[PDB]
């Protein structure tokens, strides 16, 4: 989507492999605030917004 | 410490930086005090094929 | 009413101890008052800050 009309997706009730995304390393920028890219798997999240 | 890396991986070779080249090849400890020096070597290193 | 001075000493000590216990909850600028939440969510340098 365009930046002004940015798309929001709620992702819930599932198991997410954040580590595989970080391992892929196809992304120029992977900045995490209040959290680290590693140890994301250990953490549980009430809801995820993409 | 002598090695050649891809220009994108230069950021990974730093203390407290996680990347594929940092994780499986060269790891820099956060504590050590040192100078990291990188310069472009496109002319000699790169070759056809 | 007679034992009020003794009660006042007990109340002052209890209030000071309660304040110390309550102080633990305070964020103190950090992401979370709990020490382990910080350890679980961040790597040691980031956690260290």
């Amino acid at each position: 989507a365009s930046v002004y009309a940015w798309n929001r997706k709620r992702i819930s009730n599932c198991v997410a492999d954040y580590s595989v995304l970080y391992n892929s390393a196809s992304f120029s920028t992977f900045k995490c605030y209040g959290v680290s890219p590693t140890k994301l798997n250990d953490l549980c999240f009430t809801n995820v917004y993409a | 410490d002598s090695f050649v890396i891809r220009g994108d991986e230069v950021r990974q070779i730093a203390p407290g930086q996680t990347g594929k080249i940092a994780d499986y090849n060269y790891k820099l400890p956060d504590d050590f005090t040192g100078c990291v020096i990188a310069w472009n070597s496109n002319n000699l290193d790169s070759k056809v094929g | 009413s007679p034992l009020g001075k003794l009660q006042d000493v007990v109340n002052q000590n209890a209030q000071a101890l309660n304040t110390l216990v309550k102080q633990l909850s305070s964020n103190f600028g950090a992401i979370s008052s709990v020490l382990n939440d910080i350890l679980s969510r961040l790597d040691p340098p980031e956690a260290e800050v």
